[PDB]
């Protein structure tokens, strides 16, 4: 399988591990924004899950955004009226990067319902790449995910598409999910999504490849245990509609279990 | 900086990108290879995105190296080390005596080197051609212009069906498979290979179907034997001619045993038993490998 890259797995896993660390955002920077919150940003990122939806972006491109949107808030004040302009222009470059064939940038002019211009889009996209320094290859929780799907024995269509579920759903909330790594969220995602599923733990030849035990994941996982158990009366619903489609499966339907019996 | 530091000298090359002009640091005298994007109606490419954010990680003897980015409102320059000549225009000087077999290894080596280590940092480079590998004065060969590189997940995930000049598609591409991997590059480079020996594109189809059956007739047309689940891929065709393999001394006359065999697995039909670079590395062929100048001023 050289799709799944034998020869240069071990590698890009380490290098992945690395860049993580040095993409990360910045865990206390909401309370340095005079006038955004968490509550700002949940409803900026559901926004972008349907964005991703009307246009048929990747999963990926979605992770990237945020990425994108949590780098930058981490060094420059945004107001209010302008969080949404920044995350179009995270949307715009996220695309470009990630994705075939991006909308046109008038596309993504349409879907902030003319609140901005094409000039104020383009012109934050340049923005945003200076705040960032064009430093935009950076690791997401999906990255990590499918790497950890080989490992399963034999590969399970529901466990994939719940773990991606569980892991897209920590993109809501910076309080907590801000203080985890994308290979910590995704490591609790898969193995919660395991267990939901198949009632198996995370496994031994995951602990070698990462170093990453129940033990060290209990924090994360007891944090997206809640935010599973209480996703059906979250504000935020666009990726509970989502991960409904056929196309992931349906597992937004499946009931989360009651404990984790650690 | 910068901008006013720099005096350019001449173009030295043109694409897309993008110009590409020689310039020299008033200061420091360093000279560079300016890369100029014109800015403007659907903002920066993301072609510049994918190589700005690409070269800024690939740090490597063998890649070319990036050493900052302008970024005004309608500019975009891109300044990079400069390399003296391409192996194209190389591979064209060294008509009548050829290069040198210690100068093929050795460049070779290189860059399997410099792939390995794309690979290692999953960066796809799509356009391995003669044209994108520039030599320097030194022995030094370097793979250059990642505009159409792409970062890669592990699987691979569909990407651009696009992909690769023509010459040095793989049979996989070419096939139209939902997937394709670290094994395009490789396949490029054996391509590379061949030509440095000879000096003359390996397979030069004119479209498509002509570069497929130009692979068939030199390598054999591959069958579930040598290649498992070919008959199924979307753009293959049971009226495709069933072409022998040739022998493959004849492939590459002068080549010596351990070129060939180190050839021949460049140029494996299924990609899963393709060779990395990586362990390409480690092959026979280059047990006296070392980096002499090269023979010719660039
Ligand atoms: C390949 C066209 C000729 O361009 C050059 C000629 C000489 N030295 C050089 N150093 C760097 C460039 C170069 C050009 C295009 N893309 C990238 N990434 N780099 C370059
Ligand atoms: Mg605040």
């Amino acid at each position: 399988s050289v799709n799944e890259v034998p020869d240069y797995h071990e590698d890009i896993h380490t290098y992945l591990r690395e860049m993580e660390v040095k993409c990360k955002p910045k865990v206390g920077y909401m309370k340095k924004q005079p006038d955004i919150t968490n509550s700002m940003r949940a409803i900026l990122v559901d926004w972008l899950v349907e964005v991703g939806e009307e246009y048929k972006l990747q999963n990926e491109t979605l992770h990237l955004a945020v990425n994108y949107i949590d780098r930058f808030l981490s060094s420059m004040s945004v107001l209010r009226g302008k969080l949404q302009l920044v995350g179009t222009a995270a949307m715009l470059l996220a695309s470009k990067f990630e994705e075939i064939y991006p909308p046109e940038v008038a596309e993504f002019v349409y879907i902030t319902d003319d609140t901005y211009t094409k000039k104020q889009v383009l012109r934050m996209e340049h923005l945003v790449l200076k705040v960032l320094a064009f430093d935009l290859a950076a690791p997401t929780i999906n990255q990590f995910l499918t790497q950890y799907f080989l490992h399963q024995q034999p590969a399970n269509c529901k466990v994939e598409s719940l773990a991606m579920f569980l892991g897209e759903l920590s993109l809501i909330d910076a309080d907590p999910y801000l203080k985890y790594l994308p290979s910590v969220i995704a490591a609790a995602a898969f193995h919660l999504a395991l267990y939901t599923v198949t009632g198996q733990s995370w496994p031994e030849s995951l602990v070698q490849k990462t170093g990453y035990t129940l033990e060290t994941l209990k924090p994360c996982l007891l944090d997206l245990h809640q935010t599973y158990l209480r996703a059906p009366q979250h504000a935020q619903q666009s990726i509970r509609e989502k991960y409904k489609n056929s196309k992931y499966h349906g597992v937004s339907l499946l009931n989360p279990p009651e404990t984790l019996n650690v | 900086g910068s901008m006013e530091n720099f005096q350019k000298v001449e173009k030295i090359g043109e694409g897309t990108y993008g110009v590409v002009y020689k310039a020299r640091n008033k200061l420091t005298g360093e000279v560079v290879a300016l890369k100029k994007i014109r800015l403007d109606t659907e903002g920066v490419p993301s072609t510049a995105i994918r190589e700005i954010s690409l070269l800024k990680e690939l740090n490597h003897p063998n890649i070319v190296k990036l050493l900052d980015v302008i970024h005004t409102e309608n500019k975009l320059y891109l300044v990079f080390e400069f390399l003296h000549q391409d192996l194209k225009k190389f591979m064209d000087a060294s008509a009548l005596t050829g290069i040198p077999l210690p100068l093929i290894k050795s460049y070779l080596f290189q860059l399997l080197q410099g792939l390995a280590f794309c690979h290692s940092h999953r960066v796809l480079h799509r356009d391995l051609k003669p044209q994108n590998l520039l030599i320097n004065t030194e022995g030094a060969i370097k793979l250059a212009d990642f505009g159409l590189a792409r970062a890669f997940g592990v699987p691979v995930r569909t990407y651009t069906h696009e992909v690769v000049t023509l010459w040095y598609r793989a049979p996989e591409i070419l096939l139209g498979c939902k997937y394709y991997s670290t094994a395009v590059d490789i396949w490029s480079l054996g391509c590379i290979f061949a030509e440095m020996v000879t000096r003359r594109a390996l397979f030069p189809g004119d479209s498509e179907i002509d570069q497929l059956f130009r692979i068939f007739r030199t390598l054999g047309t591959p069958d579930e034997v040598v290649w498992p689940g070919v008959t199924s891929m979307p753009d293959y065709k049971p009226s495709f001619p069933k072409w022998a393999r040739q022998d493959f001394s004849k492939v590459v006359p002068p080549l010596d045993e351990d070129g060939r065999s180190l050839l021949s697995q460049m140029l494996h039909y299924d990609p899963n038993k393709r060779i990395s670079a990586k362990a390409a590395l480690a092959h026979p062929f280059f047990q006296d490998v070392t980096k002499p100048v090269p023979h010719l001023r660039l």
